[PDB]
This record gives structure tokens, sequence and C-alpha cells, in this order.
RNA sequence: AGCCAGAAACCAUGCUGAUUAAACAAUACUAUCUUUUUUGUUUGCUAAUGUAAAAGAGAAAUUAUAUAUGUACCGGUACAUA
RNA sequence: CCAUUUUUGGUAAGCAGAACUGGCGAUGAGGGAUGCUCCUAACGCUUGGAUAAGGUGCCUAAAUAUUCGCUCAUGAGAUCCCAUAAAAGGUGUUGGUUCAUAUGAACUAGCCCUGAAAAUGGAUGGCGCUAAAGCGGAUUACCGAUACCAAGCCAUAAAAAGAAGAAAAAAUUUUUUUUUAGAAUCUUUUUAUGAGUAGAAAAUCGUGGGGUUUGUGUUGAAGCGAAAUACGUGAGUUUUCGUGGA
RNA sequence: UCGUUAAGAUGGAACGGAUUAAGAGAGAAAACAAGUAAAGAGGGGAAUAUUCUCUUCUUUAUUAAAAGAAACAUCAGUGAUUAAUUUAAUUUCAAUAAAGCAAUCCCCUGAAAUUGUUUUCACUUUCUCCCCGCACUAAUGUGGGGAAAACUGGCUUUAUUUCUUCAAUUAUUUUUUUUGCUGAGGAAUUUUAAAAUUAUUUGAAUUUUUCUUCUUAUAAUUUAAGUUGUUUCUAUACAGUACUUUCUUAACCCACUCGUCUUGAAACACGGACCAAGGAGUCUAGCAAAUGUGCAAGUGUAUAUGAUUCUUUAAACAUUUUACGCA
């Protein structure tokens, strides 16, 4: 569904229900504005096959390749785990600096696009959620120190949704790795992190 | 036939005849603009205030656009005015219903052509209090027919350019 | 600056200090405008010393409200609870300073039973 | 900075509220304010204003003046926003139906005896809320004692007014400035 | 434009001060004491913390600059290079 | 009392006296280095915007901007009020113009110079500046007020307008939880407005006593000192801890 | 005012305002956790002093949640940016490759001969050639004298516009790239109604259409009809170094002795060493207007008498089982 005023054709998603605010005399009510929210409308440069720099992540400055635009309007990304160590991670649009280079214009890679697409199509936003019970399970450890950190990591790994994601991460990496690895300069470019210290005028989309 | 006259001078230190003419003109705030019907008495009134007001001929696109963005109307009673932004025809269809120029386009038409009912519509409209005039203003002193900069006095068609900046 | 908290804006930090009381020991610290006299500081010579006026006043909705979101009501006897109780949501108890400990304990306990916050109940032990 | 006279304020003059503490009169101005606002009748609006008006400046009406005024009215319902006073100077036979702010006891007794009606303002509101087929009356100001005292100088020429004078005695204010023989006259 | 000589004037020289520079150098002898590594600095006291600047804190001609620098010859000449 | 213009007396005067208007006084924010009066502009409390006067080498916020001229000064010159400089010169340079025979006259006005001396050390506000940061233009950009626009909030003014009913959430159709207004100088709502001495008004606040009411007291009052995630625009109120003993 | 201790500070003043900071202190009442099970303390109500049962505090652990702050997205209001765009208007062009026309000649622009046009000759290039100077130059040249041409340029054409172009400025318009700031409010008989837009349905239209228009009927939604959402975090706390907030120096910006009479006070005008307490528009008389209040052609019980008036009662009450003031 959409509203099409002035040719703009917005594209609408049903939004979740509102929090309630006091009425002038009796009780409280929901506000009625935008029960259909316009879609995310991401940067027009962005595409699935393109490799991008992770801006705020733990492994920030890594060059990681886009996977699925999720139904949350966030995106999934992987900087191939088996070679570069970067997981199949959820990330948001402004926190990822997309480069001009595209993976599926390399000759080997382009024949495995459908397999990548089917693995990608299966994943969604709900797979990545923290979950109150698991969140509590880590928290209840507070009441030596290194051991508890190890236990929390063990608990996250155990989770079936996390395990299912790691399976897909492994399968995508297994699918792409040999063909990427033979292309040594590209493999090195993937392994290599971002360059800028003082080298040139910052943040060009010539990159 | 019409002239848009914009005041462009403070309220301190006014000459007394000029002060009187300003009251009649209705430019009580220092960045007021208002439409005036050109006749002989109006021209002489404009002459008395001349170094303290800019003025010129307001083109039809400008007049509509200014009215759209800055249209307020007096919605109260005679000498108990209430200042309301014009966001529907129903308010002005009340006031100008007898005169049959009810609804904003008809008012715009009367402003454009110097129509059969000008005074009443003008009188019902608020005097438009305008923004400072963006890039390329300068030179508060004197008037525009000095070769040196300064928009004050008659600037004819070029009023629109100034209005576009201060919209 | 100013102190926003939720929909409660309080617009005045730094309560005013009477002019020249910094220099002279005799002049009382609590604010007085030099309204009764010519004084060349009511004449608004910039940066000399700021002075108050009505404009800083609280908004109509929040007018006397506490950050508790509840109006303060001062209590010196137990029976004064009884009309107050049906509005316990919008009002908070203050127990008066001058309350003898047996009575104070009784009032505190009763007020807690009546289910309204008492802001000085954690005092006079 | 705007150039408006009186800083753009509309400043109303005269009474802004009724300043009496009388419970009945406070109740009555509540009533007549309600009746004026809802009906939008001019009669009610006058009553509300006259009720708010200063008690001293509210007049007595003479019974002779009331009858003299009502003569061409075959409808009997007189309304008076003041006090109705009796007459001791004529027979005063013909009755009326009169609503007034206050009745002298003698006047009330005569009006009731004659077959008239002495009507409360609450009764008037109840029966005649629109004021139709009625007669609103005012007692006269008629140069009261202060009015006699004031009015652009008694000592100026070509003026008629009372100064301070204690003129019960004999040798009181009659000479220089009030006399054509001694200097000049007003 | 380019120059020159030329005064009891002017600045040094000379001479006085220089905790007027909250200035400084060299020499002589000396205070359990000095040096390297590790952990810490989350009763008046007796374990103990500070940075007006980190984040690639990277960078060796030289007179000029209405022409220079090398190199080869004898400040000069020749040949290169910016 | 001050300014412009008109103006009388007096050599003149920041002198005496006016006229018309506007200011200052009683009123300020920004500029004029600085400054009672010049310029811009008049002020509730705040946020954002865009400008004014005015600037944009550094002090000091914005251009070592652009564009065409002119200018070298052994005391250059630098913005109204504003804090000096004239007659008179100059074979210094720059434009003109009139004349005469690619040269000789004569004028002219721009700059610059001589004319141009004074008391603590001394002043374009200072440093500095001459391919200006000088003087005369023009071209843009930027910075630049509490004024102006947009928004919020406060109070005042005016205007509208008024004298009886179910909303949501938590649970697991049925239970629970939150809210559920009618004070006519009151409540809802809108729009406009906000300088201030002398001076007038209103709304408050606090102190001593009295009548009245319903409370506080020795498991500690008043008072006092230190304070308080405290309340009120404010005067102040309230409270905590410590003292204190009616 | 001064002592002790502690903390900070300290380059010819001092303190202050505006604004953050870092320290040092205080606090949990908004500044998280309803309920359930276990066992301690209370209170009630019903039933006929004690059986039943309803309730609130302490304690153990055990599931919720809500609240604010972040972050991005999405709107509406407001800006700033950098690309644009429509059909007109007004002595725009520039090339493209085939043709012509004249040779200082033409596009032009000069110079000449009552109140008209028109007619005359002046004016381009050259990396062409020659002659003299013969290297004389600022110069891969050069000064002077002549010739040459149409390469060069100009015009007339004929086609051509993505080879290269298609101006500028107005006029009416239509967008777009990044992005800054803002969110009052809360709609029990108007947050409703219409508009808009979408998917349908019916009739028209006209530039004829994938944002073409109206109205016929139907549903929804938002551009209508003033911010919402999602995910984080505080935090799985009980006050901690975090959070709140006082005090404290800092540093940036501003800030001249208050009161005073005064045209004009920071003044080389005057009063003020410091602190405490006391310390100044009142009361009576007579007059006035205003407003309240009672009565009214009257009004005011004056002096005074009376009483089961006789803690209060020194006023309160009454006016004989038709004085006086003012009107």
């Amino acid at each position: 569904k959409h509203y099409n005023v002035k040719g703009k054709k917005k594209v609408l998603v049903p939004v979740n229900a509102k929090k309630t605010i006091n009425k002038k005399y009796f009780g409280r009510k929901v506000a009625s504005k935008k029960k259909y929210v316009v879609q995310r409308k991401l940067r027009k440069s962005i595409e699935v096959g393109k490799v991008a720099i992770i801006l705020t992540g733990k492994h920030m400055g890594k060059r990681c390749i886009i996977t699925k635009i999720l139904n949350s309007g966030l995106l999934a990304v992987v900087g191939p785990y088996e070679i570069n160590g970067v997981p199949l991670k959820r990330v948001d649009s402004r926190y990822l600096v997309v480069t001009s280079t595209n993976i599926f214009n390399f000759e080997n890679i382009a024949k495995l696009k459908d397999d990548f697409l089917n693995y990608a199509q299966d994943i969604d936003d709900d797979s990545f959620i923290k979950t109150l019970e698991i969140k509590k399970k880590q928290k209840k450890l507070l009441k030596f120190m290194n051991n508890v950190i190890d236990k929390i990591k063990e608990i996250r790994k155990e989770d079936p949704k996390v395990q299912k994601l790691e399976g897909i991460q492994k399968d995508i990496g297994s699918l792409l790795k040999p063909e990427i690895l033979k292309n040594k300069v590209f493999a090195h470019y993937l392994k290599s992190k971002f360059t800028l210290r003082n080298d040139m005028v910052l943040h060009k989309m010539k990159f | 036939k019409v002239v848009f006259v914009i005041r462009l001078k403070g309220v301190n230190k006014l000459p007394p005849k000029v002060r009187s003419v300003f009251r009649l003109l209705r430019l009580l705030q220092v960045h007021n603009g208002v439409f005036v019907k050109v006749n002989k008495a109006t021209k002489e009134m404009l002459k008395i205030v001349e170094p303290y007001v800019t003025y010129g001929y307001p083109t039809l696109s400008t007049v509509r656009k200014l009215l759209y963005k800055r249209g307020y109307v007096r919605v109260g009673k005679v000498r108990r005015y209430a200042r309301k932004k014009i966001q529907d025809n129903a308010d002005i269809s009340k006031h100008l219903g007898k005169y049959n120029v009810h609804g904003i386009e008809d008012m715009v038409y009367q402003l454009y052509t110097c129509g059969p009912v000008f005074k009443k519509v003008n009188n019902f409209l608020w005097a438009f209090k305008l923004k400072p005039p963006r890039k390329g203003f300068k030179a508060k002193r004197h008037a525009f027919n000095e070769p040196r900069p300064g928009d004050w006095g008659n600037r004819e068609a070029h009023i629109n350019e100034l209005i576009n900046r201060m919209i | 600056a100013v102190k926003k908290v939720g929909k409660i804006i309080k617009k005045r930090t730094k309560k005013f200090t009477r002019f020249q009381s910094n220099r002279f020991m005799r002049v009382k610290p609590a604010w007085r405008k030099p309204r009764g006299i010519d004084c060349r500081v009511r004449r608004r010579y910039k940066g000399t010393n700021l002075m108050p006026s009505i404009g800083y006043g609280s908004n109509k909705k929040t007018k006397f409200l506490l950050p508790n979101n509840k109006y303060k009501y001062v209590v010196k006897n137990v029976k004064e609870m009884e009309p107050l109780i049906m509005n316990h949501t919008k009002y908070c108890v203050q127990i008066a300073h001058n309350v003898s400990s047996k009575k104070r304990k009784q009032i505190i306990e009763r007020a807690k039973q009546m289910n309204v916050s008492v802001i000085n109940a954690k005092a006079r032990l | 900075g705007i150039a408006l006279k009186n800083v753009g304020r509309i400043k109303k003059h005269g009474r802004k509220h009724l300043v009496s503490k009388n419970p009945y009169l406070r109740l009555l101005v509540k009533l007549y304010n309600f009746l004026a606002r809802r009906t939008n009748a001019n009669f009610n609006k006058i009553i509300a204003k006259r009720l708010i008006m200063p008690k001293r400046y509210r007049p007595p009406l003479s019974l002779s003046k009331l009858q003299y005024h009502m003569a061409n009215h075959p409808n009997d319902i007189a309304v008076v926003v003041g006090s109705i006073t009796d007459d001791k100077r004529l027979f005063s036979l013909k009755q009326l139906k009169v609503c007034a702010l206050r009745f002298t006891e003698t006047a009330r007794k005569r009006i009731e005896d004659a077959g008239g009606e002495c009507l409360t303002f609450d009764q008037l509101a109840l029966k005649y809320p629109t004021g139709k087929k009625c007669v609103l009356l005012r007692g006269p100001t008629k140069a009261r004692t202060a009015e006699k005292h004031f009015g652009k100088a008694p000592g100026k020429p070509k003026s008629k007014a009372r100064p301070y004078v204690r003129s019960k005695g004999r040798k009181f204010e009659k000479a220089r400035g009030r006399r054509k023989s001694r200097a000049y006259k007003k």
C-alpha cells in the first residue's frame, strides 16, 4: 500500500500500536497519527552486492559485504567469517559506509548469487533479538571475574537462534571463500581495514 | 493601479506628519508591507513617507505566493480584531460573503487587478509583517535613485525580488 | 540555563541575591529590587547584575508542582488525612516539623496505610 | 517595535464587576448575567449593567413620576432599576404592577392596597425572561447634592452651581466677585 | 635610481646598577644512597596521580624570488638540472 | 538640557537668547576604540532563523576577497557628531582644457609636498600596514542587535464560551489495575500586547494584639546556628540536621 | 571580631553577573520492579467471648511491567544548501558541409555634401610576394615603401544540431541533492465535516492521459485532524566514583562606590570604619468626593430615663401605662 500525492508514491508499512496519553478530563487515549508509516527509503547508492566499511562496530574499519535488507528496514552484512573473522551481523544504514565496489561483478562470484540469495532470503530481524529470558540469564550471574565473562559468552553461543544464524554464516562463508581466496588482491582488500590518517580529503564517494 | 509598500525604518524619532501618514497607511510595525491603491492622494501620502519605505509593483505570482505564506485576516469584530492565519475559505467566506469575493482566489483577483472591491478586502486582511531580507540588502540611509546601494523609495518591478528574499 | 524534567520546565536556577550585599555585611542576602529609589541598576546597564521579573514564572499546568508529580500538603494531625485520601495520586504528604515522636510515628504509620508518599518519613528517628 | 497608541490596549472604563458584598445582590447579578448572555436580549443587558452600577448613583423614583410615566401604558408591568419612593403631594389612586430594586414601606403598602403588585426581580426574571410587553423605567439623577456642588466652577461668570457656602447666617458670601456694585459679578 | 664627505645632535664604547632577567652559565665539595624489573596510584596525614592538548603529533638545500642550483673548467666562464 | 535646519546679541565661546521637530531627562540593546544626547534600534522570559547600523590583517567575530584607478611622505594617511589647519606656493606625480608651432607655451584640479612652533612619554584606540590592512569607486561573499520573522513559555488586555459521560492497559469471554472536571472575579479556549524616574493604582507577602474556628506541646515548643534533589516570578513559605528546655 | 584544624586560592586590588568545568559534600519522596509461594507482626467484618473469613506491614525467591535518556527512521512546522526545470517574452548564438557574392570591399563603424529621403570614399587580413634599410627587432625577425589574396573574415543561400551549439534577462512554473532546528496539544454531541490520496464503481470531459480532470456510488487510509515508532541504555540499582544538587576554584565574555541633591555623579561633588537592636505620613477635630450599608420626605435617640443590666456588663437592650441638627 502507498499514498501517491504529487507522484511521490510513498510505500506504507503497518506500524505497532501507540503509548497512551492523558485526556483532558477522563482517562487516557492513543494518538491516531500515522497508523501506516512510510518505508525506510535508504541511500540510493546502496545495493546487496556492495562491500562497505563498518563505522561504529567492535571490528570497525573492516570492509564487509551486504546480505539482506531486512523487514525492519535494517540490513544484514558479513565480512566473510572464515577468512576475515567478521560475523553475519545486523547493522543499520547510516552506521555503514557503502563503497562503490560490487562483489557480483567478479566473474567467479556471480554464478553463486542465487545460493547467496536463498540463504539471505531465509534470515530476518527476529532471529537477532536479545530475548528477555536469555538477557535475564546473563544478568542473574551478578550477585572469579574472567570466568563470568566466559560463561556469558557460552550462554550466547548456546542460543538456538544464534546457532541457526552461525549456520547460515558458515554456509555463506563456505560458499564464497574459495573463489574469493584465489583472487588474492581482492581477498587482501577484504582482510585489510580502512586507510585514512591524513592521506587525502576525507569521505569521498569516489571510493 | 496597485503598489506594494514595505516599511523599512524603525519607530524611534519619527517626524509628526510622517507619523500621521503611517497611522493611515497602516504600517505600524517596521517590517510591515501592505497593498495600496494608486490614486493621487495615495501617491502624495507615499511621497511624504518616501525615504522610510520601499515600494513597487507586485507581480501576480508574488502576490499570490506572499498571500499564501503570510496571509492573516481579522476574524473578530470591528475594532476588536483577532489575528488568524488563513488556512481555509470558510473564515473569509463569512467576512466577504456579502461582497461576493468570499474565498481566497477572489481576494487574490481583487489584489491583482485592483478590483471592484479593493478597500474592504484590504482592510479585512492583516498588514503583512515580513522577515529580514536575506542576502544582498544593505544601505538603510537615503534612497534607490542615488547611484550608491539602498532599496528605499520606488524600485518598481524590483520590489518582487526584495519580496522573494524576505518572504 | 534552565531545568527541563519531563513536561515540567522550571525556568530559574540561581535564586537572586540583593544588590551590594556581596560588598556590605549589613545588607540582607535575600533579594530586593531597588524599586523604592533611583539606583542606576534598575537602569539596565548590561552585566552589572541580573534581576527578576514575572516572565520567568511557572507554566499554568505545572504551576506549584513538585518533581514527585504531586502537590505538597502539610499535615500536623492524623484526621487531616481523611479528605486528602481520594486525591492521593495528585498530592504528597509533608508532616509538620513540630510533631512529637509518638504522634509522628502514628501519623507516619497511618499515612503509609493510606498509601500516599510522605517526604519526611525517613527523618526524626 | 510596533507604533500602537495606548500600547495597543483596549481599556474599558466604569464598573468592571459589582463590588457589593450583599449575598442577594451577588446572586442577582449571577442570574441577570446568565439571562443576558443566553437570551441576547437588550432589556436583560441593560438590567445587568444597572444592577452592577453604583448604589448611590442608582436613583430613587417618585411615585408621582412613575404614574406620570406609565399613563400611556395599558400593560401594567413597570420595571425600575432603583428604589421606588412614596408621594405625599397627590391622591395617588391608580395602581400598577411594579418591579423595583427597593420599595419604601409606605409606598409598598399603598401599591398593594390600590390593587397593584410589588414584584421581586426573581419574580420578574421567572415570569418575563424576555422583558416583552413591559416598561423599563429609570428614576432621574435630577442634579443631586454633589451635582449641584460641581460642574466647571460656580465662581466663574455665566455658570449656575453651588459652592461650599454655609449661608444659614446673615453676612455670608454676597460681595466682591458676586456683586455688580462691588468690583464685579459672576 | 646610484653615491660621497660632513655637527656639542643620535647609538654604542666607556662607566654604574642589575630579587630592574619572578634570568642564566662554568667550577668545587656534598646530602644509609643510586640503578634495572615487577605490582599498584578506583592524630593533620604516613601506600600513591598529574597533564591548555596523541591518535601517522612523518618530512634538512640556497641567494633569491625582472631567474636560480649543481657539475666541469678559470669571484669568473662553460655545460646541465628545477 | 541636547541635536539638525531657520535664527538674534556678542570677536568668539562646550557663551547668552530663541523658532519648528525630534531626543535626553525618566530609557536601553548593538555600533560609533572609548563617551548622557550621533547612528541603528526602544526591552516579559527562552530556543532557532535572517538581518540593521556597522564592519571583515592581528588585537577582535567575518575576506590577507574580487575589480579598476590613484598614492612614498628625513614627523604619509586612515570613517558623521569627533577633538584643528589657512592664505600662499611646488620643473613631485596624475588627469584634463585652452592655445601655439612632435615640439614650445599657458592654464586647470586630483593626489602628494612646503607653508605646519610649545610644556610627564604618546598616540589613525594599539600593533602594524605601502602588490595597503592608505585614499576614490565598483563587485560579491561572510560576520553582525534584546529590534525583525517562526516557535515555546509567562503575565496583562480584549474576545470567544460554559451553570453530565466511559477511556485505556494488565491478566486468563471472565477477573485486576490506572484515570472519570462544573469553584460564574470560576474553568476551558483564542488573539493581541509587555520601557519607565517623579507620580497614581491593584494584587500579594510579613510582624504585634483581639474575637472566631481546630489544632501543636516536654517521646521537647518557641527561639537560635548549620543546611534542604523543597516550594513560590518574588517578598517569602515549608522542611532537615544541630542546639534548646517552655 | 578573633583562635585551632582542614580544604582551596594567591604576577600593582576586591567581590559580582552570564556560562560551562573539575573537585569536595549531601540525598532516593518521579529519579524501576505490580502480583504469586514460604513464616513473622497486626487490624477488621461476618457467623453463634470465639468459630469462620476479609484485609495492611516485616521478612526469603519468583515472574511481570512501566519511566526517563539515547540512536535512527518517519511525519508536520521551519530554515540552510546544489543541482535543476515549463511555455511564452526581449536586435542571442555558435558551429556542421555543400554553394555563391565584393576585394580596405563588406557585418559594422567613420569622414563628407531649412519642417526627407538619399548620394559620395574611409575602413580586412596575412605564418603571401617584391623593393629599399640590408640585420636596422621587444620578437622564429625587424623600420619604411609598394604590391598579393580571400587561405582569413564578412554577407546571401541550401540543408544540419548529440561535430560543436542552442545565450542572457524577465514571465509563468515545476522540482531536486544533501542536510540543521522544532514538536504546544490531547478533540464525553466539531480531531467532526469536507479536502487529499489509494483500491474499486458510474456518468461526462479535454490539453489524451502510468501524479488527465470533474461527479455518481463504495470502502479505507493521510499529504486532512499541532510526533510517533522501533531497538538500545540507565538496570536486572537501593545509592556508588554513576545520577540529582549545593558549595569551590578555574577559564571565556561582561561588570566603575552605594545613597544623594542634581541638566549632568565613577568623579578632583557630598554622607558612609564595622556590626546589632531601637528609629520617621500619625492621631484628633472639622470639611469633601468616592464607594459600601440602612432608611426615606424624612432622617439621626441628643442629653436623659427604664430594666429580674449588674463575673462578662465600662455594652448590650428598651424609649414613657410627638426637643434639637440637616434635608
